[PDB]
DNA sequence: CGCCGCGTCAGACTCGTAGGAATCTAAACCCTCCCCTTAGGGGAGGGTCAAGGC
DNA sequence: GCCTTGACCCTCCCCTAAGGGGAGGGTTTAGATTGTGTGCAGTCTGACGCGGCG
């Protein structure tokens, strides 16, 4: 099995996982183990966003690279502001200082 | 209390009262009755500014004769009439006004319950009683920031005299100088008590005689509630005892019996004893029906109307005995042929009694994956689309290029390219002051070059859609 | 941007300024045109519109009007996205409690209130009331009523008094209450009543108080009077294929909500009793409290499929929340997954990749390089044309993908040589190739696995893939600094088979010109691999300044390693291939390789030892038949001459000779000799047995059977396994643990009975069973430990400090189990060590230990090094890089940048699923000396110490200790000090039940201290007759006997008690009960003389209890300060103990149970640390005591010790880097003018950066203790509420961190995974070094 | 002060497949609003087709 | 080339006379009846912290 894109979830907007229904492959919690311990921030960092989460990235990035433009601008997930949204709903006020 | 539970901490605080029996029930009626008419007594001989019966029965205007329906109301007005003549003699609390007033109150006792005509009349002095009791505050909020004084002196004379400011002489008798503190603002006082006082014009009477009979006309308003209230605090294990036949069908036990409660509540206020039947063969008719109604309107997730409950209802209870005739389950054909409804529609109401699925559905041998899991979203443009948008937009634009400037600015106008909005010929020649037909021709002039095939094949590649 | 995170509780205004209008009723959508229903849960008129820059009713439409607000639906016209981000709220008829505030122990509106949970579970719940306001009564504030007294004090004081019920009373109370005042009335009321039990709770409620104040924050926000309701598209409502609907949960739980509000605001109109308001009350509570939290305050809601509804609180904590789900770690796009197999043509950097996954992973660079070569006109034609498989699109594919890596990785991921990145080759087929040569890293093999393919797809991301994780950059380990690319099974077989001699080989006695030669005359059939020949062969070395130097001779050897001598490297010596090679001889070769000549010439000659072992290997033709495994021919006499002795010591038991536990426990030893004795036999028969014969006769040598040469090479079995298949499979074991009798005396070639089969299958399925039942608390470990450890990184180029620690060989247990040359090989030198004369200095005293520096500390002899620690380092914030010394993995000194804790988290947890879960002789001749002694002469000619804790040495011909004991205490010394004695020679001599306790110089005994009726027996021995006072058990009590326990004590000449030269000393000792003491009165005797006697887990548990800092349930008692011993006041609850200073106070005197056996009499002096009992030790009593270096040392010293009893190499610095993180903590003792409290725990870095700025300017700082805390109670107490919420127990971090009012600085390396950025180490730690730059200029 | 009871928290990773989702009774009367019915009319707004003036 | 006429043409919405059909919403109903109920789930072990009683 292999993909190069596809479709993504309803809430989260990661990709769906199987092969059945053409997903991808989960990066899990002691993979990021092993790359923080080489070192290799910029492999972490697209992981995370322009691959997996980031939604004008992952969009951005596929034109860039059909131009020849080996680049990205990263921004923040959306399981971020998922997460914000259901502490927000308990009482509690958390919230991103400048 | 050891117990969290709120469904036995219910049951018990409902357990420490006493069931009535049939004298009871009927004896607290009574006084049930004769409170509100107590109160309807109290509200007769209150001046015009009520919204007294003169033409109550001219503003109408079991069937009874029209003579009989024209005469009786002569009776009252008769006597009344001539009774209050007497609203002069000796102040406003003549005891022949006392007496002829509560001989009107020995023709009152004849009525029972009644519709909010009554309540409409009692609100004729709403309006205008609270109305004396907040301009009295008026004066207290002018009078507390300028000076202190010591409230139970001046508000008992003021309770008390009622006829000039000359009860202020009485503020100054101890000799202290909190007496005049006060300074230039005692017109602000008599402000206020002026416009109250043209109130009492408006009303003729002093407030001392009003408030006075209102102090007993509350003890009607009251006398009955209480009654209520014990009344239905007597009779919860009935709406206790009904509402356990309504159980898993959408709704918990206590929301049932808050449900039940309410209707209670109107059997208890719609009740007559004279007819001489028992309080339950009433009561349980509104009990049931408050249950009823908030089990069609409560407990679905999208809701259904009445009328296509009672549908969905009717076409389960023909093809249980269907079923049980049979021995099989019926085509909707051999539906439509018993329940004589058009075919369609049989196959339309069939598809509405589905209640939604859980998106934490266990889908697996294991617990760990969800039926929410595999849902996609289905509102995303691919990014084949979003190149392909974006090149032919890029195409477009390099085309645009080789005929005149001003021959494409009315192509950009046209078909609203780079612009907020698309035009139409006669705005689009405001600005060319070009007559309505020209437009038309220059445009079969560029679109006739843009075909031309010296140009054409870089746009005919997107065309294969 | 943004610089931090903050966390507080939510007012009323600020829970109304985040919404958009408010819900009002249940509706959720229509029934026959599906459209969102006006004022319900996903009304389009607050939360946005459906349809991209549409309105609901199709007034509006097309994206002219971008701002408008239609005047028929409300919608506003914009893009339906919003429906992500909008909120609501609901107007609450009565407040409610927050669940979280109330029911996380311990409740902070008890702990504000200082009310009883109890008191407040009843005022909630309508069943009590509760005065506010006493006015001028004796009913006071928080008095608490029922129905009756509350009737009473109405008709008694009416209206002067306020009494409530429910939370409006608890609202009214929080709201009333004055903090400052309050507080500062805690304060100067506290130090009279500052006793422990009232300080803990004072000093926590003025904590608590202090916080509000400070934070800013209400405390009466924490009841609820307007709740908010999350957006729409996060709690969707989605048609299936046929119909059907699917909703979330939080929809069920949002109407029961508002329809039990809407309810209360009709009662509330109606008027009704007071009975069914209460009960709605109720019923409004318990609703809010199951949309918040579900399953806490009672039964759990379920659903109409009986599972409880899941809540706001389950979809962010556990296994399965948003942090461990999809924050930590996510599913990714470009990457693909398949089979592996073996290819054995393929350089160290290469892998092999088909051509379908590698067509559809690498779509738009084809798609882009298509269209710039003009073959294509549009993106939508490339499509098809890749889609149609071109012949162009083939030849694209392989400039593609020329010179770009692929990550390959295989799960579970232990270590960070799971992850690796390789070139690709275009193959054929499905199956992906794999060198031979990495598959231990990945632990890898070819029965089934498969693996995951990833692309990296920037400029960056390549770099980095091309210098940090290319496989031909990882050869050596980084939990020890050995190579990981050693030889395992073929190469090894084929490589010994080629290096092997024979007698009588064919062509022997040859003489050649060089290894070409040898090799044309194995190829022509002309000699044998195997022969005995004489070649010239040239050999370089290197001595000069980086030149080599050669040199020729003839030699005499075999033509095999004249042929392997031509893959060798210049600058090696033959005596490395003149062996006949197994695995250990190649790993050394690799290993000397890489310390001369470096790395690209050792991965060179990796792969040519590859391919000759393989080539080699084929040609030999090594098979396994039924006739390899011999069987000795005497074993089935061994057999009977067991059986015939098991039955004649059963008729010994028959007839009433022996006990049936010593028969069990006979047969089973002469069960186990004869087991033995077969397989020696057997392993004996079959290891030389060659009898080839020579030119005249006879000899023998070693064999070629197969099964030896594969066992005997390393490549595959032992000779635990060859005794299953030829010896007999011996003793097994019950499901109990308890030994069956009769053993297994049959092999695998015979074959098993029913009975024996069945037996065997027991302890096959526990060992399987214990393994997959081990896995998890193996991972478990290591994920607390990557959580204590995370945030660790070299921070700094040098601290400067001179402290350190003392590395000496570990030499108990038996030898030497660590030469010194393991355990200072890459460590920094803390002073200037001189060879063992004096000034023989070898260092500027910061000095990499290399190689060069551990022969030259070797040719000499010294045995300990003081060096430098991380324990210890100066740096806050991070280590130095010459603490930390060498780069196991690099081979020099540590990186600025580099991420430690990871790396020891994961050297730690990697082995961990391998773990199991009467007299001193002397062996050599060498010196004899002594320590931590006092000594005294005997009456028979020997040496006696009064010591208890000395130290027996045993010193060599240069003097570095060899061996080590400690002797009993009262044992007596055969011989004296600085004896150079031989071996097989005693030294002291110790009774294996008993140990005396001798007097202390030569006086005239009397029986004193002790009556008759006391704890004294007159029990004379009946036959033997011989008796002194003898001191008695407490079954044989007499209480009031006990007033002077017994001891019979030496007098003088005078009477009374003698002297003790040097100080005024009592002589005699008090012994506790029960001891055996038959000396006579009126007997005397000497100095020294028989007076009194003395009768009498590891694996994965054990180091888990090591990390986590358990206490034993033994421990041992210590000396808190130095002083004379003595008995106490003898409070009988148990036994009292006090000592006492020469010159100091001593308040200090506690609880000894009697069952706790005393080793110092109350004339003994100790000092600080020494023991008073035997025990296990506990950490924080040697925390305290003695100071970090000891807890240091012991807690690595007791985790090694169970790693090395399996074989396991791990460096020390490894376990230091945890103890580090364990220590993070201080409390204060003194504040001294330093704004701390007198007992508050703090950071000890900030006391420490306190401390140095209040002293700079002349002022007296703060005095403090360390702490010691587990792994998981200092992952909790860190100062970043987001990594502590993500680790666990996400509830209380975030109750305590919401109403403390914290915030957080993203400084660690989860902190910045969350978010998405890059991380502080690595190539991310310079932009963040110039980001904090920034943040000194704003 | 010390012991015991009781309540809360935790228990490895990555892949595969597997259709549909499970009881459950109100009935007569009134009202208002919205679209439907034949065979074409009427207008509003916006386009198209020849012909010349210059 | 650069504009002005006078004809023609199209689609979209609303309208006719006398009711019909349906969807979705309101209201009362008088022999008496007065405390749940599932043929529940209850089911692991170890460490730790605090309150309640001697
Ligand atoms: C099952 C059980 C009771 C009723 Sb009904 C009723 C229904 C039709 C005609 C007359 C009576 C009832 C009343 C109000 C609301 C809902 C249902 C009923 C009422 C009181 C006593 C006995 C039966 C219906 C089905
Ligand atoms: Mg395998
Ligand atoms: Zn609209
Ligand atoms: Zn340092």
């Amino acid at each position: 099995h292999a993909r190069s894109t596809g479709s993504y979830s309803l809430v989260t907007q990661q990709p769906l996982g199987g092969k059945a229904q053409f997903g991808g492959q989960r990066f899990g919690e002691m993979e990021v183990w092993a790359l923080e311990a080489y070192g290799a921030a910029y492999t972490l960092q697209e992981m995370l966003t322009v691959k997996s989460d980031d939604v004008n990235g992952r969009t951005k990035m596929y034109k860039n690279i059909v131009d020849g433009n080996h680049q990205m601008e990263p921004g923040m997930p959306e399981s971020f502001n998922v997460l914000l949204k259901e502490i927000r709903s308990l009482g509690i006020n958390i919230e991103l200082e400048d | 209390g050891r117990t969290t539970d709120p469904v036995r901490m219910y049951m018990r605080e409902m357990g420490t009262v006493e069931l009535l029996t049939r004298e009871g029930e009927i004896d607290i009626a009574k006084r049930i009755e004769d409170g509100i008419n107590q109160v309807q007594c109290s509200v007769a001989e209150y001046p015009e500014a009520i919204t007294y019966l003169l033409e109550q029965y001219d503003r109408v205007e079991n069937s009874i004769d029209p003579e009989l329906a024209r005469e009786k109301f002569a009776e009252l007005r008769a006597q009344y009439v001539v009774t209050r003549d007497t609203i002069k003699a000796k102040g406003r609390s003549h005891a022949t006004a006392q007496e002829e007033i509560l001989k009107l109150s020995e023709v009152f006792k004849q009525f029972r319950l009644v519709p909010k005509q009554f309540d409409y009349l009692v609100n004729s002095m709403r309006v205008m009683m609270d109305r004396v009791r907040t301009q009295e505050r008026l004066i207290m909020k002018l009078c507390v920031e300028q000076c202190k004084m010591p409230k139970k002196n001046f508000i008992t004379l003021f309770t008390g005299n009622e006829t000039s400011d000359t009860w202020f002489n009485a503020a100054i008798a101890m000799n202290k100088p909190w007496s005049e503190k006060l300074h230039d603002v005692s017109e602000e006082v008599h402000r206020a008590l002026q416009k109250l006082q043209q109130i009492e014009e408006e009303t003729g009477l002093t407030i001392e005689q009003v408030k006075d009979i209102n102090r007993r006309m509350s003890i009607g308003e009251a006398k009955a509630r209480r009654a209520k209230k014990e009344m239905v605090e007597a009779n919860l294990r009935l709406v206790i005892s009904i509402a356990k036949k309504y159980t898993n069908r959408g709704l918990q036990f206590l929301d049932l019996i808050q449900e039940g409660n309410i209707g209670l509540m109107k059997a208890v206020d719609k009740f007559e004893y004279r007819r001489g039947y028992k309080f339950s063969t009433y009561a349980t008719w509104w009990i049931r029906q408050a249950i009823t109604r908030s089990i069609a309107d409560q407990a679905r997730t999208i809701r259904i109307p009445v009328h296509m409950i009672e549908t969905i209802n009717k076409l389960n209870r023909i093809s249980r005995q269907m079923l049980q005739e049979m021995g099989r389950e019926p085509t909707p054909e051999e539906l439509a042929e018993r329940m004589l409804m058009p075919e369609d529609k049989i196959r339309k109401v069939l598809k509405i009694a589905k209640e939604p699925i859980s998106m934490e559905t266990p889908i697996g041998d294991d617990e760990d994956s969800h039926l929410g899991d595999f849902i996609e979203d289905t509102t995303l443009e691919l990014p084949l689309d979003s190149a392909t948008t974006e090149s032919l937009r890029a195409a477009t634009h390099d085309v645009l290029a080789g005929l005149t400037a001003r021959e494409a600015k009315v192509l950009r106008m046209r078909f609203g390219i780079d612009m907020n909005t698309d035009y139409t010929l006669e705005e689009v020649g405001k600005q060319f002051d070009v007559t309505r037909e020209r437009i038309r021709q220059i445009e079969a002039k560029a679109l006739r070059k843009l075909r031309h095939p010296s140009r054409s094949e870089v746009l005919r590649s997107f065309l294969d859609d | 941007e943004f610089d931090a995170i903050k966390i507080a509780l939510a007012s009323p205004d600020m829970i109304r300024s985040w919404s958009f209008g408010e819900v009002k009723k249940p509706e959720t959508i229509n029934y026959r045109t599906f459209k969102p229903e006006r004022d319900g849960l996903f009304c389009a008129r607050i939360f946005g519109p459906v349809k991209d820059y549409e309105c609901l009713c199709g007034k509006y439409k097309r994206l002219k009007h971008r701002g408008v607000i239609c005047e028929k639906c409300g919608v506003e016209v914009t893009q339906t996205k919003v429906r992500r981000e909008r909120m609501g709220h609901i107007e609450l008829a009565s407040p409610t409690a927050h669940i979280w505030f109330l029911k996380s122990l311990p409740s902070r509106i008890g702990l504000l209130l200082d009310m009883p949970l109890r008191d407040i579970e009843r005022v909630l719940y309508f069943e009590s009331y509760v005065v506010i306001e006493g006015g001028m009564t004796n009913l006071e504030r928080q008095q608490i009523l029922t129905e009756e007294q509350y009737l009473d004090a109405l008709e008694e004081f009416g209206d002067e008094f306020d009494a409530k019920m429910g939370a409006e009373a608890i609202q009214a109370l929080l709201k009333s209450m004055d903090l400052e005042q309050e507080c500062e009335q805690l304060r100067e009321e506290l130090n009279e009543t500052n006793s422990e039990t009232k300080r803990k709770k004072l000093t926590k409620r003025i904590k608590l108080l202090e916080a509000f104040v400070q934070s800013g924050n209400k405390p009466e926000w924490m009841i609820l009077t307007v709740l908010p309701v999350l957006p729409p598209d996060l709690r969707p409502l989605v048609p299936l294929d046929g119909g059907r609907f699917a909703t979330s949960d939080l929809n069920d739980l949002y109407r029961r909500v508002i329809n039990r509000n809407n309810r209360l605001k009709r009662l509330l109109d109606l008027a009704a009793p007071d009975i069914i308001v209460r009960n709605e009350k109720r019923m409004l509570q318990e609703a809010v409290d199951a949309l918040l939290d579900n399953g806490r305050r009672g039964r759990a809601i379920t659903g109409s499929n009986k599972r409880p509804l899941k809540s706001l609180a389950d979809m962010i904590k556990g296994k399965q929340g948003r942090f461990r789900q999809n924050l930590l770690g996510k599913r990714v796009d470009y990457s693909g997954r398949s089979v592996i197999t073996v290819g054995p043509y393929l350089r160290l950097h290469q892998c092999g990749l088909p051509k379908k996954m590698a067509l559809e992973l690498f779509k738009p660079f084809i798609y882009g390089k298509l269209e710039l070569r003009g073959l294509a006109t549009t993106i939508k034609a490339a499509k098809k044309m890749v889609e149609r498989e071109e012949a162009v699109v083939w030849d694209i594919l392989d400039e593609v993908i020329r010179e770009h890596p692929v990550l390959l990785n295989r799960a579970p991921t232990l270590h960070r040589l799971g992850i690796q990145a390789f070139e690709p080759v275009l193959i054929e087929g499905k199956a992906i190739q794999l060198h031979p040569l990495v598959c231990a890293a990945y632990n890898a093999d070819f029965d089934g696995d498969q693996m995951a393919v990833h692309v990296p797809l920037t400029l960056e991301a390549q770099l980095e893939a091309r210098a940090l994780m290319m496989s031909t950059n990882n050869i050596l380990s980084p939990a020890n600094g050995e190579p990981i690319i050693v030889p395992s099974q073929d190469v090894v077989l084929g490589l010994y088979y080629m290096t092997r001699d024979c007698v009588n080989a064919k062509g022997e006695g040859m003489v050649l010109t060089g290894p070409k030669e040898a090799e044309r005359l194995y190829r022509s059939g002309l000699a044998s691999l195997h022969a005995r020949v004489k070649v010239r062969i040239t050999e370089y070395e290197k001595d000069a300044n980086g030149e080599l130097v050669a040199k020729t001779s003839l030699k005499d050897t075999t033509v095999g390693r004249a042929i392997l001598w031509m893959i060798v490297p210049k600058g090696l010596p033959y005596s490395i291939v003149n062996q006949a090679l197994g695995k250990k001889a190649i790993s050394k070769m690799l290993n000397t390789c890489y310390r001369i000549l470096g790395l690209k010439p050792t991965v060179i000659f990796a792969d040519q030892i590859m391919y000759t072992g393989f080539a080699y290997a084929a040609r030999s033709g090594a098979s396994v038949g039924i006739d390899d495994m011999v069987i000795p021919e005497k074993k089935h006499e061994i057999i009977s001459e067991a059986e015939a002795e098991v039955a004649e010591i059963q008729e010994q038991f028959q007839s009433g000779l022996v006990t049936a536990g010593e028969r069990y426990n006979k047969v089973i030893d002469i069960w186990a000799a004869a087991n033995d004795r077969v397989s020696k036999a057997m392993m004996d028969n079959l290891q030389t047995e060659t009898v080839i014969n020579r030119d005249g006769q006879e000899e023998k040598q070693v064999s070629f059977n197969s099964i030896y040469m594969m066992a005997d090479s390393g490549a595959r079995g032992s000779a635990a396994q060859i005794r299953q298949l030829a010896g007999m499979r011996g003793l097994m074991a019950k499901p109990d643990g308890s030994i069956i009798e009769t053993p297994i005396t049959a092999n695998f070639r015979e074959g098993l009975n029913v009975l024996q089969y069945f037996i065997s299958t027991h302890g096959a399925r526990k060992g399987l069973a214990d393994t997959a039942l081990k896995t998890a608390n193996s991972g478990y470990l290591t994920r607390r430990l990557v959580d204590v450890a995370q945030d660790l990184v070299v921070t700094e180029d040098d601290c400067g400090t001179h402290e350190g620690i003392m590395m000496t060989p570990v030499i108990e247990g038996g030898d030497v189990k660590e030469p010194l040359r393991d355990r200072v090989l890459g460590r920094v030198t803390a002073e200037d060590v001189l060879k063992p004369g004096t000034a023989d200095i070898l260092v500027p005293r910061n000095t990499l230990l290399h190689e060069q520096w551990c022969d030259l500390l070797e040719e000499n002899s010294v045995d300990a090094v003081k060096v430098r620690s991380v324990v210890s380092c100066d740096t806050d914030f991070g280590v130095c890089a010459h603490c930390y010394g060498r780069d196991l993995a690099r081979g020099h000194i540590i990186n600025k940048g580099e991420a430690i804790g990871v790396i020891a988290a994961q050297s730690i947890g990697e082995p961990g699923t391998q773990l199991t879960m009467s007299s001193i002789q002397v062996k050599n001749k060498g010196s004899i000396k002594l320590s931590n002694v006092k000594s005294v002469v005997n009456s028979s000619g020997k040496l006696v110490i009064t010591s208890r804790n000395t130290e027996l040495k045993l010193i060599d011909e240069f003097g570095r200790t060899k061996e080590s004991y400690k002797v009993p205490y009262g044992a007596v010394l055969a011989k004296g000090d600085g004896e150079q004695v031989a071996g097989g020679e005693t030294v002291a001599n110790w009774d294996p039940h008993t140990m005396p306790v001798i007097t202390e110089v030569s006086g005239f005994v009397r029986f004193t201290d002790m009556i008759d009726g006391q704890t004294i027996t007159r029990q004379t021995d009946e036959l033997t007759g011989l008796s002194s006072l003898v001191v008695l058990d407490s079954a044989e009590r007499t209480a009031g006997g006990k007033d002077l326990r017994p001891a019979l004590k030496i007098v003088d000449a005078q009477g009374n008690d003698v002297l003790i030269p040097g100080t005024d000393m009592p002589a005699q000792y008090f012994l506790p009960g029960k001891a055996i003491v038959q000396l006579e009165d009126g007997v005397q005797i000497s100095s020294g003389d028989t007076l009194a006697r003395i009768p009498q887990t590891g694996g994965l548990p054990r180091v888990a209890d090591l990390f986590e800092a358990r206490r034993p349930k033994e421990p041992a008692i210590l000396a808190e300060i130095s002083g004379i011993v003595s008995f106490g006041k003898e409070t009988k609850g148990k036994r009292r103990l006090v000592i006492t200073p020469v010159d100091g106070s001593d308040p200090y005197e506690e609880m000894i149970p009697k069952w706790r056996q005393l080793n110092v009499f109350e004339g003994e002096r100790v000092e600080r640390g020494d023991v008073i009992s035997d025990g296990p030790e506990a950490p924080h009593d040697i925390l305290r005591l003695r100071g970090v270096h000891a807890v240091t040392r012991y807690i690595v010293n007791e985790v090694q010790d169970v790693y090395r009893l399996q074989g396991v190499k791990i460096n020390d610095k490894h376990i230091e880097v945890i103890v580090r993180q364990m220590l993070r903590k201080a409390t204060i003792v003194n504040a001294g003018s330093s704004d701390f409290l007198e007992g508050e725990q703090v950071e000890y870095s900030r006391v420490k950066i306190a401390n140095r700025e209040l002293e700079a300017n002349g002022k007296v700082g703060a005095t403090y203790s360390r702490d010691l805390l587990g792994i998981t109670k200092a992952s909790l107490a860190t100062e970043s509420f987001i990594s502590a919420a993500s680790f666990q127990e996400t509830t209380r971090v975030l109750t305590e961190a919401a109403v403390a009012g914290k915030r957080d600085e993203l400084r660690g390396l989860k902190e910045n995974v969350i978010v998405g950025r890059l991380i502080p180490a690595g190539t991310g730690y310079a932009y963040h070094q110039d980001r904090m730059r920034r943040r000194a200029a704003g």
